[PDB]
């Protein structure tokens, strides 16, 4: 079925242009659909739609930020590209490439692109493990979790035993520090009657560093 | 442009005969005239496009392998004609009467 | 171009109970050609794009329970969710999509729910040897599954309560049991670290019958 | 062709009319136009009644004159051809709303509502007897005076005709 | 306003019988849409003032004392319907054909 | 009823119209309309034919969406109810001036002179074989590509038009 | 037939109203036409239209004589009337009463009347014979006639043996004298060979004044 | 409104030969509808109504025979008499009788006939002893059936030219031998009339071979 893919670059630098290139598959551009829709999302705001664009080429730029914008297409290569000059940190936010319908509304969107306004160079992250507890209640429950300090931009995913352990897990969101830079916090509990017997792996993707890491959390003994 | 045949020429094909009306002859007296008129109508078979005012009788007819219901000869022109009656109240009418006189036969 | 304004910001209603939102537009969204609304509702959970719930005012998307269903007319617009879930617990934006050029969104209103207190489950983990190597001290303080979202956590090394120096973060509501988790993480030089001995974190909260403390010591297995 | 005959109309307060006059009827490119004219005779004084144009009609078919050839009517006919052929004429005989019930309506207790009138009628048919009830509106009632469909030969099919609720019933 | 019949309904009254046309059944292939379309074809007699579209039909009616050119089911309205295909030169058009589908039966 | 479709024209500069847009049509209060979508498909290339209105058809009735039901032509047609439902649309086969001779017109040397084409057919009947020959206006030939009058069956009649003087003879 | 009889009073006096009426034959008025028409010829000039009227009543007066003509007509007496006011002498004419034709111009005429104004008295004829030649040559001609005097104003109408002898008939035009009269001879030749055989009578009528005389012309003896 | 204008006034042609006659009008007199001519042409002879000839330029009517023609178009109009014949001596009258309102006439063309000569049979009338017994005296000379036209009388009382006290009256041309007619009145008184005896009237015309004289004495049986 349908599914549009997004992406970006991730960093931009102030008062300069940007693009996100929009790939779709399991569906022709020039089939399923007449608009395609760039919209964006502010830090922690509502939503703000950017504009939209038939497979023929017209284009519908929203008046709010008309001027600075260009959108197009490309059918030979079931594209889609969006461009903003002259950026500022207001125009910091995660941007969604959806397909605009005219019967059902903005029906299906992508996974979103996340897109930062700063004049400060990438950074990898540093991951440490928070070991579990070693007074733990050997019928009861075990927290651990691993801790990803200084790395820029947002985002970084984190996930557990690839995937296959998810409940109880909460990820915070990442805290900006004094020196620009981010650190978050991925935590997960756990039966304690297992702590040496289940391995547990945290799994950080840092994409605008090319950083995966794989880090094992194992207890300290006495 | 349809066919106008008189009883003379022969042949089955959709056509227009001659037949006049006579008013008088049913015992209609409150028709001052015409007390006769021409009214003709229409004979004949319709068979291979012909005079096909609409290509549905033809697709319908290659639609099928000698079915039930072929074209027939029906009137595909109307013209009126006047009169001058009584009416209920026996006040004198001049009308215009549509739908009275064939002026051509076609097929459907 | 048909502002949009949704209404209220925030929404707290009980497990099982109905909520309701209602969206006002500036201009007339009906169609007088085909007799409908070009209105859109949809929802969105944190981290996960915008889902559409409804669309043309009341009708309902495929996969979409019943206990959705929009209605309204004209320039007034409302959203019933008949027996909340815990699942259905995110932001919910009111849009229009007519044939007209702009198409704007609302405001955003926030779905909550409400629940029985939860105390914290509190933990807490010192600084992993790996970051002891780079000058780095991370202490952290770990609140779990509680509720409501009001806590307190005051941070003490060598019994000095710490200010400024420390920094929180929080969930959205749990899917599962609609409850919130907090982490807290006290950024210390490795001279100081060295330099002081216990470690504790100090949590203060309504399901708590007395502020719960936990510490350690400094290089203790 | 194009063709001038002189209109007179009698009853023209009532239709709220010229009287007398010359008026020109255009015509079809297929058929052709005539004159006309109609009066009473009545023991040698002349009334008129009504002149004017006539459309193609098979008796008329050349006729310079206008000379009535009924055989002593009460209301004396002529028509000819060519233009304002009515200017003269004489006499010179041949030698030669409302509901009803219609019964194809069982879908509405079997009923109607046209504004026209409603008929029945039937005859000795397929075998034994029929019966027809119906409604028509009023366009379809032509002439407007005496509608045909409401006229019936002695021979063997009767018709009535009526505008009352309900009166086309039974025989 | 005509009456529309289908299979199920019997009687010999000028009615709209359903008739599907299917061109690839013909073998014609440059049609790409419609491959197949709704025709519909007229059955039925015409006795005693029914559906009269012209009174000229039931004045030659009762003109006669049964003799052989009574009235006959003719289709009475038409409409068009659109079509894909390709023409000499293999050129793609699009085309608004009148004249396919009968919408009423009637008498004459 | 009332209508919009996406309309798009692949040949739409020798037509000389707009390449994409939406249209209204106008329809009938006693009928229904669609819209309609073609495109080639050519391994997974897809290429924009023609999108637009689509009177009432049959094949289209109760249809949301635009799929193509053809099983694996060449070109692919899909059409559907209700306004822009042609916005999308998939693929998914389903499971189930000249001047000849006309045999009718001995009065002038059996001969004519349309503007459209001639024909000439025949079969076996009457017993034994028979000739028609004829001449039909450029109105009459529909659609205009490829008039039907000029299509036969293999199984018995033959036909065929042509353009040339005096080309519709004998077989 | 149709037959159209005019009447009127024969003389009238200066500056004075005219009255003329039109009786009609063998024909219906309202029948038979659908113009009736007015005309006169002065004394030895030509033709001129007065005026033209439909059996409905609309009247079109000539635009030479307009604002002095009146013309009607009357169905019940199958009649149809003419009025002149205000006459001078140039007035006076012979009066033909015609129907206009709208397809054959005027086709059918009447007898015509003779109109005079003058401000003098009626007078009646005398009438003379002017007896044949007592000299004739008894196998040749002779020639007879009678003398019409003293009489206004025109006309009189002669005949012979009541219309019974018209081969050999000249009736000249009347003469003018000083006294305003009219003076007339009407002549006839005949074979000598009847003198003392056939009987000659002149027929004079003087309508103006219902002078009719039949004279009977004789030759004298010697 | 569409004046008429015929021409010549006289013609003066001989038996069987052809006549032309030819009206002018100002206005055209042709008909769109009916591609037709509303002219008419009247023939009048001495003392009888004028007789319709033709109608629609070229139509004849009813009872006249072929020598008669109409022809021409628009504002120009002929009408020919092929052989002329005695009868046919009258005067004739162009006119028109569209539809438009005034019908005027033409001026009138007389046609003659051209003929032998003809000396005139002359014959005298003493007044009757009737007229002499009221005072008048009344001397008839008759001259009959000549041609030409031009004729002259001199009355002569005992050998006494009279002068300005005679009177003159003349026939048209006669439709059986296309002849004339005269005749000359004395006009005396009775008183007068006794005076003298001789009463003589003198001829003189083309076909005489010298003046005619007739003559009479006062009382001479
Ligand atoms: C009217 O009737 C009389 C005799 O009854 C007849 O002479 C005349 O021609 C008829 N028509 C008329 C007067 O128009
Ligand atoms: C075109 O063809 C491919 C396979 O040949 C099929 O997957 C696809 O659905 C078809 N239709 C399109 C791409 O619109």
């Amino acid at each position: 079925q349908l599914q549009l893919q997004e992406s970006g670059p991730g960093l931009v630098k102030p008062s300069e242009t940007l693009s996100l290139t929009c790939t779709v598959s399991g569906g022709s551009i020039s089939s399923s659909s007449y608009y395609w829709g760039w919209i964006r999302q502010p830090p922690g705001k509502g939503l703000e739609w950017i504009g939209s664009i038939s497979y023929s080429g017209s284009t519908y730029y929203n008046p709010s930020l008309k001027s600075r914008v260009t959108i197009s297409v490309d059918t030979s290569k079931n594209q889609f590209s969006l461009k903003l000059s002259s950026v500022t940190a207001a125009d910091t936010a995660v941007y969604y490439c959806a397909r605009d319908s005219l019967r059902y509304g903005m029906d299906v969107w992508g996974q979103g692109t996340t897109v930062t306004v700063s004049s400060a160079s990438t950074k990898g992250p540093s991951v440490f493990p928070l070991a579990p507890s070693s007074k733990s209640t050997s019928g009861g429950t075990a927290a651990l979790g691993c801790l990803v300090k200084d790395y820029f931009p947002e985002p970084v995913t984190v996930s557990w035993n690839s995937g296959a352990l998810t409940s109880g897990v909460h990820t915070f969101p990442a805290v900006l520090q004094s020196s620009g830079l981010y650190s978050l916090s991925s935590v997960v509990t756990v039966p304690s009657s297992s702590l040496g017997t289940q391995t547990y792996i945290c799994n950080v993707n840092h994409k605008p560093s090319n950083t995966k890491v794989d880090k094992r959390v194992e207890p300290k003994s006495c | 442009l349809g066919l106008d045949c008189d009883e003379h020429s022969s042949e089955s094909r959709c056509c227009r005969y001659p037949l006049t009306v006579d008013f008088e002859a049913f015992g209609w007296d409150w028709i001052i005239a015409p007390k006769r008129y021409k009214a003709n109508y229409c004979s004949g078979q319709c068979e291979y496009m012909f005079m096909q005012k609409y290509p549905h009788t033809h697709l319908v007819q290659q639609a099928n392998p000698r079915g039930s219901a072929g074209p027939c000869c029906t009137p595909t022109k109307m013209s009126p004609i006047n009169m001058l009656y009584f009416n209920d109240k026996q006040q004198i009418i001049y009308g215009k009467i549509p739908g009275m006189v064939v002026d051509r036969c076609g097929c459907s | 171009d048909i502002v949009m304004t949704q209404s209220p910001d925030s929404l707290a209603v009980s497990l099982g109970e109905r909520a309701t939102i209602n969206c006002k537009s500036s201009q007339s969204v009906l169609y007088s050609s085909n007799n409908k609304n070009y209105l859109a509702w949809y929802q969105q959970k944190p981290g996960q794009p915008p889902k559409l719930l409804i669309y043309w005012a009341s009708t309902r998307e495929s996969g979409v329970p019943d206990r959705f269903s929009g209605s309204g007319s004209g320039t007034d617009f409302t959203l019933t969710i008949s027996s909340l879930q815990a699942e259905d617990v995110a932001v919910y934006y009111c849009q229009q999509y007519a044939l007209a050029p702009p198409r704007t969104f609302g405001g955003g209103t926030k779905v909550e729910i409400k629940r029985t207190v939860a105390a914290p489950s509190v933990f807490i983990f010192p600084p992993s040897d790996e970051q002891l190597k780079s000058g780095t001290a991370s202490v952290v303080c770990l609140l779990n599954n509680f509720y409501p979202r009001e806590a307190k956590v005051q941070w003490k090394v060598d019994n000095a309560l710490q200010s400024g120096n420390s920094q929180e973060s929080v969930t959205e509501q749990d899917s599962k049991d609609s409850t919130y988790s907090l982490s807290s993480t006290l950024t210390l030089s490795k001279a100081d670290y060295e330099k002081h001995k216990v470690y504790a974190c100090e949590v203060t909260h309504q399901g708590l019958s007395s502020p719960v403390t936990k510490s350690f010591n400094r290089g203790e297995c | 062709e194009t063709r001038e005959c002189i209109y007179y109309n009698a009853n023209w307060e009532l239709e709220r009319t010229n009287q007398s006059g010359l008026e020109r009827c255009e015509g079809e490119q297929d058929k052709r136009l005539h004159c006309y004219a109609s009066w009473r005779n009545s023991s040698g004084t002349i009334e008129l009644v009504k002149k004017g144009c006539w459309l193609d009609d098979f008796n008329c078919y050349d006729r310079q004159e206008c000379v009535a050839t009924e055989e002593n009517p009460q209301v004396y006919f002529c028509c000819c051809e060519g233009n304002f052929c009515n200017e003269r004429f004489t006499h010179l005989p041949e030698a030669g709303a409302l509901l009803c019930a219609c019964t194809s309506c069982l879908q509405a207790n079997y009923t109607c509502e046209t504004d026209g009138a409603c008929m029945v009628s039937i005859f000795n048919l397929d075998g034994m007897e029929h019966h027809v009830a119906t409604c028509i509106p009023k366009v379809e009632l032509v002439p407007a005076g005496k509608p045909f469909y409401c006229l019936s030969s002695e021979d063997l099919r009767n018709t009535h005709c009526c505008y009352t609720d309900y009166c086309n019933r039974i025989d």
